[PDB]
RNA sequence: CUAUCAACUUUCGACGGCUGGGUAUUGGCCAGCCGUGGUGACAACGGGUAAGGGUUAGGGCUCGGAGAAGGAGCCUGAGAAACGGCUACUACAUCCAAGGAAGGGCAGGCGCGCAAAUUACCCAAUCCCGACACGGGGAGGUAGUGACAA
RNA sequence: GUAUAAGCAAUUAUACAGCGAAACUGCGAAUGGCUCAUUAAAUCAGUUAUCGUUUAUUUGAUAGUACCUUACUACAUGGAU
């Protein structure tokens, strides 16, 4: 929600840090609602980057609203310029050192997840849900952006993309 | 020619450019020392 | 003051006509818009049929063209290398329809790693043309600019490659 | 209003709040359908609508300093402020975007401006008595006064004679180009245009006197500094070779040291007979300095400088020591200082355009006598 | 606001309705090949004597024009278009005689119910779809493939579809509407193509008499068959 | 200077006579908008404080908010702008204001009380005004009387009684129509709209199915030809 | 200068020529199929598009880039005299390199958008003939 | 119509072509780069000021630049560079409590001291504009004078 | 389109219902017609073209566009005058 995104980025920027000192017109403009694409080209390459020795600050506060933002149903359009573009916009101009953290709040109860053993199936897990059906479907889409605008660089991130993916394929296909 | 569009300095007198400012001279110096200052720069 | 009728001008064979007509508003010109490299600033024009074009005035990024492999990117915008009429322009770093510029070059950089996989400017149908790769291994490509800027609020285009690369880059070396 | 630095306080009264700000169609939108709570008291403007949309590019009030004159660029024009009445006397359009105005007479009744088009455009109160096309581009425009002639420089080398560059002047009791005074900028192409070519070949910036002798200086790309004397119509010196674009020069109060600068970010005050620097200050980033002007706190004496990394620092002159720093925080492109004291106009890159009050170098202007008591009312709230 | 005498020589005033005349408003046919429903009602048929009087006639739904009610006084209604008055039980259509005028014609249901319209282009439109564009400005979605330029469509005037099509022939009879030669029913027998603009036919009556006409004046109107009445 | 002295909180106003300038010394070089204590005016107005929002000086000009100048200045204003309202559309008229700073030479000081003391001024703070008219909109309604979803606004809509002419007859009741009332007049016509857009749709599959039967019969009809 | 180009063609590819005919039963040159200059007011190379009249007539003055003037003679009917005079006329057209150019040859051209000031033609079909200078007369 | 007008254009680019700008679009229309032009004794250019077409017995009938006190700049709208408004300067001129504030046409009579056609009535017809059957129209029609005639 | 005129006029089921000044909203004024230094194939006339352009109004067709990590959610939408 924008109104509370809102409240909680002024939470944050009350605490006053002064790594997120440097970026806070930066960053209150990705939740004014008409210049996040404009806002996005002008955080990443810009003249004001994200200097790498307060970039260990502002990193997680940033994700988590670009997050919120690739979320947001509201202002998007339909079809695919209505927010594929612009998570793919977001995923597109991130690292892949930020992508793990991306990747973190991507997956809440499927981050440490196990599909596979010493032995074959997890049936003890594969019988269970914690996620509904609803919102498997936006993190597979967004799991797809990722690794469409990954490519190689997914050689350290195997051990937990893998296990989401297998197991949102056999739910589907128990549920045939 | 390929001098048309002002390209070259054509020297005419213009006419409603003729009499705009009438000449003041605000120089604090007395023309006396003046001329002896540009002789005195970097070369002498 | 500024039009676009002929009745100042001298006709076929060489003679001037009196030809006294009131300046229309058919005949009308407006102030060319010098589009510079800043942050945007668009002013809207309404136009005959209430029609709005977009007076760009300062611009920072637009979508360029590899369109050899099939993607655009919106990327930011350095300064103007050379233009083709003036040397002003040049001067005064502005954008203008079919201005060599440079552009950034990492959506493109990041979508050849992202698609083929094979690092670049650090099988066999991922190939760069080497003069390309050095624009690459600069982080800065050689873009032209074919949008009109002035007239739709936007500098977008397409990138340079092959011949035209070539080109521009001895029209730099000019 | 607001306050910047710490130990000696500037205070931005007008300017942009925002190095993006929205369109102003969206702006009035969302004023006029959505719920705000701002601050009514310390937000206001104080000259009736000092703005121009898109950017601005000169501000210079006058010798009577009852009128500021400002030229800007969408629809491009030039305002005219009464300075009495806090409001626009009038604005006027024209037909490029201008580069460098200045007036003529002590009121606004008489001006002039090189223009972007290679033209120069004579300004009455009564309309516009005729423009002159310049032959070649044209950098920054000069007048001498004591024999009246608009004195312009100009990029590229010239069409026959000399290949050395040119410095177009024109007399207006006389009313002809007089003859260019002929500057060496360097060796260029053969094989060009007679516009010149896009790396070099260009006089920047011409500074001369009105008070006191008023040597012709004018400053070329090559590094070089160069005097002209009137009533000789010749050269008397060529110095200062640097590495960067000369971009500053201005003269003191007493009529010897000059005040040069290069497009690095260096800076040079010069004695008129000492080759040696007096002084030197490396200072900044590399984005070029613009604009020097020497400005007296009643007793002392102190330096501007104004570079469009919007860095404006205050230098002082008989120690060095950086007085005071202001960021602007968008690009400006030209500061003024009102000829009383305090107030510092920049016409910058933003919608409004902004100006800076000194309690600490002077007083505020004998138009606004209340922006004292409102900087008292800030000190209280602090 | 033009003069009577201004007013064109085919929607007929006579010396009586002063020394103005109604401009047509816009619409479907042209200006200077229309007649208004004022002209029609009360300059033509009688049914009137005022423009008060027309507007009391036109403001309540007793008019209806091509099968649909036309409220405001000066509509367009140049050719073919059917006008049902329901209270009179009439329905009249317009055609031309051999001197070139407007002529109406009595009419019931069966014959009024249909509508031969002239196309005038044939295209694609938004959505990939093939669209058809008559003389009265009808547009039809998703026409026959076949009906193209120049061919005259029986038109429902119920749904609006299309019903049948005659093509453009040379040995089909055809009814002029501009020119020097307008309106002279005959059989279109030869047609020269005169690429680079303004192509001809060549057209003889029923008795013997070779004339040229463009392209654009024709207008086809059935091989014999008389699929509209044309008054005996 | 008199001071027209308002109440915004209880909605009642006042014009007081001030004489003896010696009191208003206080009011000098503030701006508009800014917060005066009453307490050195006089012995009642011990704990007010107020906001002054303009005024009238001599020859009767108005007080535009925003103007540094303390003399009488000559603006040029716009159309949403206050002391002018438009002739015409699109009009700037250049008119007379006085700055923002309260002087000696003013005639009449427009003030708002923010915050009230102990002691209540006998015809400012007593008199309480009520609003002029209630809220139109449902939800406006909801908010003010905070209705849940069963309680129905119709019977919670404000009312008011007058007595008609015919020598007097009943009271008669008046009541607002309230605009954001869901009905199922409102609800019939959305219906209808989304029917006319499903109509639509299925007659575009209709005639876009018989185009592609008659053309697959025309086309063979070509080729039996050919 | 900047590199000339047909505008929507794309050369660099690594995985042709655009040239429309004229039509009006003409025919497209071989200089015009293959030939490698690139010129945007040529009716076979650029976008120009030739409708409406269709003239004639003997060229006075090829020397010029890509322009050339035509010398129309007519006779025009004088009352006064109730005889035919000779009225000389010049008009102007856009060459294209496609064809072999001569001096006093009859030369077709066609109408186009204005492409100058006196520009509203294009060359179509030359006739090689043995044509004179300025004292060679034919109503043409 | 004229050679008591034979050279004219390049004297606001004069003819191109390339590139852009601006225009609703083409275009030397405008800006950068270069090429050498363009018209003319078959009558260009300059000068004089005295500024018809269609409908065919005929006559009749129909159609046909600059300014809103003076330059200069701006605003609306599909359509104006409205002159409807604004701003500044210039020039008249009005009210006032002397601080301030609003404004720029035609028609009529006299034009010797002696003179000569209504300060008429209505949109009722034909026509036009609007949320629109009703509201609004200085085209139009009605009336009055008349020994200039007839 | 918006009526709580503290406006008129009422009753047989009370948010409004009829008439409805004021005001907000949409439309209108590219002319009706006046004055006077003139326009010498540039206007204008016939004759073309827009594959080089804008068009309120007219009338005709017309729009397949959901899901896509807020869910331990949201489901009679706002504020101005």
């Amino acid at each position: 929600d924008i109104e509370l995104q809102k409240l909680a980025l002024k939470a944050i920027l009350t605490w006053k840090s002064e790594g997120i000192k440097p970026y806070q017109e930066h960053l209150e403009y990705l939740l004014d609602e008409a210049r996040f694409k404009n806002e996005l080209t002008v955080l990443f390459q810009g003249d004001n980057k994200i200097l790498p020795e307060h970039r260990s600050e502002v990193i997680p506060v940033l994700l988590h609203l670009l997050y919120g933002r690739a979320i947001s149903r509201k202002g998007a359009a339909s079809g695919r310029h209505g927010l594929h573009a612009t998570r793919l916009a977001i995923i597109r101009q991130l690292d892949v050192e930020d992508m793990g953290s991306f990747l973190d709040i991507g997956l809440g109860p499927l981050r440490a997840i196990r599909v596979v053993d010493e032995q074959g199936v997890r049936e003890s897990v594969f019988a269970h849900e914690p996620l509904p059906p609803r919102k498997q479907v936006g993190l597979l889409n967004m799991l797809e952006a990722v690794i469409n605008e990954l490519g190689t660089s997914v050689e350290p991130y195997m051990d937990a993309l893998v296990n989401s993916v297998l197991y949102c394929l056999v739910n589907a296909c128990r549920k045939l | 020619r390929r001098a048309s569009k002002g390209r070259k300095l054509r020297y005419t007198v213009h006419e409603k450019l003729q009499n705009f400012m009438a000449p003041e001279d605000r120089r604090s110096w007395e023309e006396h020392a003046i001329d002896r200052l540009f002789g005195t720069l970097f070369g002498q | 003051g500024i039009s676009r009728d002929s009745r100042h001008k001298r006709s076929h064979t060489g003679a001037k006509r009196a030809f006294y007509r009131k300046k229309r508003a058919f005949e009308l010109g407006r102030q060319p818009a010098n589009t510079r490299i800043g942050p945007k600033r668009i002013h809207i024009v309404r136009t005959r049929g209430g029609n709005h074009k977009y007076r760009a005035l300062r611009l920072d990024s637009g979508n360029f063209a590899w369109g050899s492999e099939g993607c655009t990117r919106k990327t930011r915008i350095i300064g103007v290398v050379y233009h083709p009429s003036n040397n002003e322009l040049v001067r005064t770093n502005t954008l203008t329809k079919s201005a060599v510029v440079q552009i950034d070059a990492a959506p493109f950089r990041q979508w050849y790693e992202a698609h083929y996989g094979q690092p670049l400017g650090r099988a066999a149908h991922g190939k760069v043309d080497p003069a390309l790769e050095k624009q690459f291994e600069a982080g800065r490509l050689y873009a032209i600019i074919s949008s009109r800027p002035g007239q739709s609020g936007r500098a977008d285009g397409y990138i340079l490659e092959g011949e035209e690369l070539a080109f521009y880059q001895r029209k730099l070396h000019k | 209003k607001l306050t910047n630095p710490g130990p000696v306080p500037v205070y931005t009264v007008a300017g942009p709040s925002t190095a993006r700000p929205l369109p102003d169609w969206l702006l009035r939108r969302r004023k006029r359908s959505a719920k705000y709570d701002p601050e009514n008291l310390n937000n206001f403007e104080l000259i009736q609508e000092f703005e121009f949309e898109e950017a601005s590019n000169c501000v210079r009030v006058s010798e009577d300093g009852n009128w500021i004159m400002s030229t800007g660029t969408y629809k491009p024009q030039f305002h005219v402020h009464n300075t009495r009445e806090l409001s626009l006397s009038f604005s006027r359009h024209t037909n490029s975007e201008n580069v460098t105005f200045l007036l003529l007479s002590q009121d606004y009744s008489k001006s002039v401006h090189l223009q972007c088009d290679r033209t120069l455009e004579f300004h009455t109160p009564m309309g516009c008595h005729y423009s002159i096309r310049i032959p070649r581009f044209g950098r920054d425009l000069a007048y001498l006064r004591q024999s009246c002639e608009v004195l312009v420089p100009a990029v590229g080398l010239s069409s026959d004679g000399s290949g050395y560059g040119e410095v177009f002047r024109l007399d207006l009791e006389r009313g002809q180009f007089l003859r260019p005074w002929q500057v060496d900028v360097g060796e260029d192409e053969p094989g060009s245009g007679l516009q010149g070519s896009i790396h070099a070949g260009a006089v920047n910036v011409a500074a001369v006197a009105e008070n006191t002798h008023g040597l012709c200086a004018f400053g070329t790309s090559i590094g070089t500094v160069e005097f002209y004397d009137p009533r000789s119509k010749s050269r008397v010196a060529v110095l200062g070779n640097q590495d960067g674009e000369i971009t500053a020069l201005d003269y003191s109060r007493d009529g010897l040291s000059l005040a040069l600068g290069t497009s690095t970010g260096q800076i040079r005050i010069f004695d008129l007979r000492n080759p040696r620097p007096l002084l030197k200050k490396d200072q900044g980033m590399g984005l070029p300095i613009k604009n020097l002007i020497h400005l007296t706190t009643p007793t002392e004496e102190r330096k501007l400088l104004s570079a469009d990394k919007r860095i404006i620092k205050i230098w002082d002159e008989q120690s060095g020591d950086l007085w005071t720093s202001v960021e602007p925080l968008v690009d400006l492109n030209f500061v003024t200082h009102v000829p009383d004291s305090g107030m510092i106009l920049t016409a910058n890159e933003g919608k409004q355009m902004h100006c800076f009050f000194i309690p600490n170098l002077g007083l505020a202007p004998r138009w606004c006598h209340f922006l004292d008591n409102l900087v008292h009312e800030m000190e209280s709230e602090k | 606001h033009q003069k009577r005498l201004s007013a064109p020589s085919h929607w007929l005033l006579d010396k009586l309705s002063g020394a103005y005349a109604p401009r047509p408003s816009t619409g479907p046919h042209k200006l200077r090949d229309c007649m208004p429903l004022i002209v029609f009602v009360r300059n033509r048929l009688k049914y009137a004597l005022n423009y008060r009087e027309t507007k009391a006639i036109m403001m309540q739904r007793l008019v209806k024009v091509d099968g649909k009610v036309r409220t405001d006084i000066t509509y367009p209604a140049g050719f073919m278009d059917v006008i049902t008055i329901e209270k009179t039980g009439e329905n009249f259509r317009l055609i031309y005689d051999t001197k070139g005028r407007f002529t109406v014609h009595r009419i019931t249901d069966e014959e009024a119910k249909y509508k031969l319209g002239k196309v005038k282009r044939v295209q694609l439109g938004r959505g990939g779809v093939p669209f058809l564009v008559t003389h009265d400005a009808r547009t039809i979605r998703y026409p026959d493939p076949l009906i193209k330029v120049n061919d005259t469509v029986k038109i429902d005037l119920e749904t609006g579809k299309i019903t049948d099509f005659i093509k453009f022939d040379t040995g089909a009879l055809a009814m002029i509407t501009g020119g020097r030669n307008m309106g002279r029913v005959g059989v279109i027998t030869h047609r020269e193509r005169h690429d680079g603009g303004f192509g001809i036919v060549h057209l003889k009556d029923a008795l013997d008499n070779t004339f040229a006409t463009r392209e654009s004046n024709v207008f086809v109107i059935g091989s014999e068959k008389p699929w509209i009445s044309l008054p005996k | 200077m008199k001071l027209n002295i308002s109440h915004p909180a209880n909605g009642s106003q006042k014009l007081i006579e001030v004489e003896d300038e010696r009191k208003l010394r206080h009011f000098y070089d503030k701006r508009m908008g800014a917060e005066v204590a009453g307490d050195p005016l006089g012995p009642e107005w011990k704990g007010y404080i107020l906001r002054i929002t303009g005024g009238n000086d001599k020859q009767g000009f108005p007080m535009k908010q925003g103007v540094i100048a303390p003399n009488r200045v000559r603006l040029l204003l716009s159309e949403g702008h206050s002391c002018y309202r438009p002739r015409r559309d699109g009009e700037r008229k250049r008119k007379s204001v006085r700055g923002c700073i309260v002087g000696p030479d003013l005639s009449v000081l427009a003030l708002s009380i923010v915050k009230q003391g102990e002691q209540d001024i006998p015809g400012l703070t007593d008199v309480v005004h009520p609003k002029r008219l209630g809220p139109k909109r449902a939800t406006k309604i909801r908010r003010f009387f905070s209705l849940s979803k069963d309680d129905d606004v119709r019977k919670y809509v404000i009312r008011r009684e007058v007595q008609p002419k015919g020598e007097g007859k009943k009271p008669y009741t008046k009541a607002p129509r309230i605009q954001r009332l869901v009905t199922p007049q409102r609800l019939q016509h959305k219906r209808h709209r989304i029917a006319l857009k499903r109509r639509q749709q299925e007659k575009v599959k209709e005639e876009a199915a018989e185009y592609a039967q008659i053309l697959a019969k025309r086309v063979a009809e070509a080729k039996a030809q050919k | 200068r900047a590199f000339l180009k047909q505008p929507h063609i794309f050369l660099n590819s690594k995985v042709r020529r655009w040239y429309k005919d004229v039509g009006l039963g003409f025919k497209t040159p071989k200089t015009a199929i293959e030939g490698h200059y690139i010129d945007k007011k040529c009716p076979f190379t650029g976008m120009v598009s030739i409708r409406g009249r269709i003239l004639t007539g003997r060229v006075v003055s090829t020397k010029m880039h890509r322009t050339i003037i035509i010398r129309r003679e007519y006779l025009h009917y004088i009352p006064k005299y109730n005889r035919y005079e000779k009225r000389h006329k010049n008009l102007a057209a856009h060459v294209s390199p496609a064809f072999r150019v001569e001096e006093g040859d009859m030369v077709v051209v066609g109408q186009c958008r204005p492409l100058s000031k006196t520009v509203r033609f294009n060359v179509l079909r030359v006739l090689p003939r043995t044509g004179k200078s300025v004292k060679k007369f034919q109503k043409f």
